[PDB]
């Protein structure tokens, strides 16, 4: 249920 | 929250049938 | 004015993917007129 | 009052100039109004939600049992896939993951009707789709990334080098190439390049990221010009300027140094950066994604230049295009960084062959074919606006005429 | 152009020697006729009903007058009265045919396209011509003007080389094709060679030359001539017999074909207008501006023909309507002055066309009489036979 990815909006 | 859970579920469901039909087509129409 | 170059672009595209004297003229005309 | 044998040529020049200007302006008119939509397309597609499918089969199904079929736009699909099936994921820093996912997503979403895979005998049978330094002969059949553990310090092998490539052909581009490399000492590179066919007058797109221990040490993106004077068309310069004003504003203007080797191939708006913190990196990432997408969308409507018998201007243009692409290739070959990180691990006779045939090959007498599958758009169309055959018309007029009595 | 840089004296002596008024200088290469459409005032393109009804009604009145007279005195009149009524009817119909040619290029009444299509079909049928095929052949002509080996829908000249080839195949100058060319381009019957054009339409009655998506439109085009020649040419004969046919249909027909042929032949042929092959210096604007000759007629004839001689203006502005063609020319003559060629219809011109300019040789790039040319190339035949000694 979590992101774990890097996206330029934090 | 629900977004990521749905992403995982849908990815799994789609990749299942994609691979199933890819192997079907290969074996029937290309091994020959 | 563009007929001459489109007559060339077809014989260019003749290479890539992998009677009938008024065919090309009529095709070009119908494309350019009824838009 | 009468005209001269010369000012006729002045009239010809002015006419073709106004024509070129008009078409170049028409190209930018789309991005001009809202540039933010070049990066925020995924968020908007997510916002609008999952579309419901209305085709006779799905309607009959969801009416019989219960099952509603849902769809998703292409941006959301390529966001769900992500770094889909790369065999060297799980080892890639999240920034490189994000960038690869976005770039390959734009390729698969914009060029989807003509995107093919590069011929397999040119790269994939030599074993260049997955290269490992601890197994330069492929006696483990390409599972060396899983069978052989990492060599410890001082052992024969430190540091190990792994590479993975993907090469595509298309209708406008003779090569779209994305390659990732990892080394055991903590180095990761990402290198993307896009070459238009030898008959199109477009700049070459290029991007490089080099990160060391999770910190981006170098990042460079640019549309390298292909003409002999290092001058883009008007609309490329306009788009680059608009995007830099949109995304990079408020960041360093003095860090954009120009490398010594790029000074002969770089456009006046190339971007070279050693980022400071998180905000610089976020700005650069947004800008790179937006620039790539704008480039592809402007390529969507390109026309080749053809050499007519008697015409010398088009022969000159074709020669200039060939020479520009060749100049880029030969000036990229002496970027000694990647060359040495390869050759000190894989040898030299291997490195020269690999860099000559795959990374920067240039042979104008061979460009790969492609497969135009646009007819597919017909089928999809006719499954959502179908037609029923002359006997459903009677039944439907009966249904209407008998339902309309209320 | 053929007469390049040279003073006005030789230009004018050539002019009055050949019957032209103003010969032409030299136009720069690398251009297109559609350029000079910017030199035209925008008011020239306006539609008005006055000129429309006048242009459709004047030739109709001339035709009706000729027919009323001719029937009032059916066969009691001598041959000269018959000739004069036939000439009048032929000219009236050439006017109505110019109107039909305007409707074929979609520039007569653009607001009502169905009406202008029906009108063009109706006015073209009595000459046994097809409207869609006419549109196609004329467009193909505009795209290939003066192109050697390609402008087959215009007065392509008989070149020296093909004549030599035919003479080598015939084994002498007595064959059938030889005598055919001999009488067709040496006698005044040349002024009717347009009838050959008429037979080359109906491209074999062969639907395999066209694009399939157009079959129904082409077939319909062929059915309007046929219906005429199937429903009206019987009646005429049945109601007047052979004579009542040769005086009511065949003579106006021959006059109309005279007009067509002379107009076109004078338009695009002159000793100073070269015929460059493709790739060998053929230029579009140079051939459409410098390679055109404007014929001047008396104003009664012009108003009877609906300004059918003014062809240069509607080659640079293909949407320019018919009644604005004279005025527009006056504009272009001011700016393109030194390059244009002009002529007045006189006996000397036609005598020169018949007796002097018969064969086109590309080495000298000019026209030369048929007989001297054939005897010269036959003397060179004798000399190559002497060269064939061993
Ligand atoms: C009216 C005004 C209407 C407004 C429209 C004006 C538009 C002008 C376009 C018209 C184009 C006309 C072109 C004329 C033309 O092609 O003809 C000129 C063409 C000559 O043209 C060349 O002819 C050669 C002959 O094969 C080849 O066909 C060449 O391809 C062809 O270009 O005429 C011929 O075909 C001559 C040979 C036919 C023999 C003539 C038969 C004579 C029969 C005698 C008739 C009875 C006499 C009593
Ligand atoms: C008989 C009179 C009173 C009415 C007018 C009749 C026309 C409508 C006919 C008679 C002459 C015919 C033409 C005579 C010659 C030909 C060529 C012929 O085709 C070929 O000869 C093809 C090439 C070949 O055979 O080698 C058929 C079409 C066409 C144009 C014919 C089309 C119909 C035409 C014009």
């Amino acid at each position: 249920t979590t992101g774990f990815g890097w996206d330029p909006d934090g | 929250k629900k977004s990521f859970k749905k992403k995982y579920k849908d990815k799994a469901i789609i990749y299942y049938e994609v691979g199933k039909f890819v192997l079907n087509y290969f074996l029937n129409n290309q091994l020959t | 004015k563009t007929y001459k170059f489109e007559k060339l672009i077809t014989n260019y595209k003749k290479m890539q993917s992998f009677f009938g004297t008024y065919y090309f003229l009529q095709k070009l005309l119908s494309k350019y007129l009824d838009v | 009052s009468p005209l001269s044998p010369e000012d006729i040529m002045r009239l010809v020049q002015q006419h073709e100039d106004v024509a070129a200007a008009a078409e170049s302006e028409q190209l930018v008119a789309q991005f001009r109004d809202d540039p933010q939509g070049l990066y925020e397309y995924v968020n908007r597609a997510y916002a609008e939600g999952p579309r419901r499918v209305t085709t006779p089969i799905s309607l009959l199904q969801e009416e019989i049992t219960g099952a509603v079929t849902e769809s998703y736009p292409a941006a959301v699909a390529n966001d769900i896939i992500g770094m889909g099936s790369w065999r060297l994921k799980d080892d890639v820093d999240p920034v490189i993951e994000f960038l690869v996912a976005r770039l390959e997503g734009c390729w698969r979403e914009i060029l989807d009707t003509d995107l093919c895979l590069y011929p397999r005998e040119k790269w994939k049978e030599q074993g260049w789709d997955l290269v490992d330094s601890m197994d330069p002969h492929q006696e483990l059949e390409g599972f060396s990334y899983a069978d052989i553990p990492d060599p410890a310090k001082g052992e024969a092998g430190y540091p190990r080098l792994q590479l993975e490539n993907r090469v595509y052909c298309s209708k406008v581009f003779r090569k779209l190439h994305v390659e990732v490399g990892l080394r055991q000492d903590g180095l990761q590179v990402l290198h993307v390049v896009v070459y238009p066919r030898y008959s199109y007058d477009m700049p070459i797109f290029g991007m490089d990221i080099v990160m060391v221990d999770g910190r981006v040490t170098l990042a460079v993106v640019d549309c390298c010009p292909v003409r002999a004077d290092l001058k883009l068309q008007p609309h490329y310069m306009e788009t680059m300027a608009l995007l830099q004003r949109t995304f990079l504003e408020g960041t360093d203007p003095a860090l954009r140094r120009i490398p010594e080797w790029g000074s002969k191939i770089f456009s006046p708006l190339a971007l070279c950066i050693t980022p400071s913190g998180p905000e610089e990196l976020a700005a650069f990432a947004k800008y790179a994604v937006a620039l790539h997408r704008a480039y592809l969308t402007m390529s969507l409507n390109a026309v080749p230049v053809v050499a007519g018998p008697g015409d010398r201007r088009e022969a000159a243009r074709l020669q200039e295009i060939q020479d520009g692409q060749k100049r880029f290739c030969d000036n990229q070959l002496v970027n000694k960084k990647t060359r040495r990180v390869l050759e000190v691990a894989m040898g030299v006779e291997w490195t020269e062959a690999y860099m000559s045939q795959l990374m920067f090959d240039f042979d104008p007498k061979y460009e790969p074919p492609y497969f135009d599958a646009s007819f597919e758009k017909l089928y999809t169309y006719f499954d959502e606006n179908p037609s029923f055959g002359e006997m459903a018309d009677e039944a439907m007029e009966l249904e209407r005429g008998a339902e309309a009595e209320r | 152009t053929s007469l390049d840089g040279l003073p006005e004296t030789q230009k004018y002596v050539y002019a009055d020697e050949w019957g032209f008024s103003r010969v032409g200088a030299d136009f720069p290469p690398g251009s297109h006729p559609s350029l000079f459409s910017q030199l035209l005032p925008q008011a020239l393109f306006a539609f008005d009903a006055r000129a429309a009804v006048a242009a459709v009604a004047v030739p109709l009145a001339a035709m009706a007058a000729g027919y009323g007279w001719l029937w009032y005195m059916h066969s009691i009149a001598p041959v000269w009265q018959q000739a004069l009524c036939a000439a009048l009817i032929g000219t009236g119909y050439a006017g109505l045919f110019k109107v039909a040619h305007e409707c074929a290029m979609m520039r007569f009444i653009p607001q009502m396209p169905g009406l202008q299509a029906a009108l063009g079909t109706l006015l073209m049928a009595p000459a046994l011509y097809s409207l869609p095929s006419w549109r196609l052949h004329h467009l193909h002509h505009l795209l290939h003007t003066n192109m050697l080996w390609q402008d087959v829908w215009g007065w392509h000249p008989l070149t020296k080389v093909e004549l030599a080839d035919e003479m080598v195949r015939s084994g002498g100058s007595g064959g059938a094709a030889m005598a055919a060319a001999r009488l067709v381009l040496t006698t005044p019957i040349k002024l009717f060679a347009s009838v050959g054009h008429w037979l080359r339409s109906w491209d074999g009655l062969d639907l395999r030359h066209f694009h399939p998506a157009s079959y129904v439109e082409v077939l319909s085009g062929w059915a309007a001539p046929l219906a005429f020649a199937g429903l009206v040419l019987p009646a005429v004969v049945s109601a007047g017999g052979l004579s009542g046919f040769v005086s009511c249909y065949l003579a106006p027909w021959l006059v109309f074909h005279f007009w067509l042929s002379v107009l076109s032949l004078t338009a695009h042929t002159a000793p100073h207008i070269p015929w460059r092959a493709e790739g060998d210096g053929w230029d579009a604007g140079r051939a459409a501006v410098a390679g055109t000759v404007t014929l001047r007629l008396p104003r009664p004839l012009e108003v009877l023909l609906n300004n059918a001689n003014y062809m240069l203006p509607q080659a640079v502005a293909p949407g320019l309507p018919m009644w604005s063609a004279p005025a527009a020319y006056a504009v272009l003559a001011a700016r393109l002055g030194p390059y244009l060629t002009e002529a007045s219809m006189s006996l000397k011109l036609l005598t020169n066309h018949v007796t002097r300019w018969q064969i086109y040789d590309e080495e000298a790039h000019t026209y030369r009489p048929m007989e001297e040319v054939v005897d010269e190339i036959e003397a060179d035949l004798q000399q190559l036979a002497a060269a064939a000694q061993q």
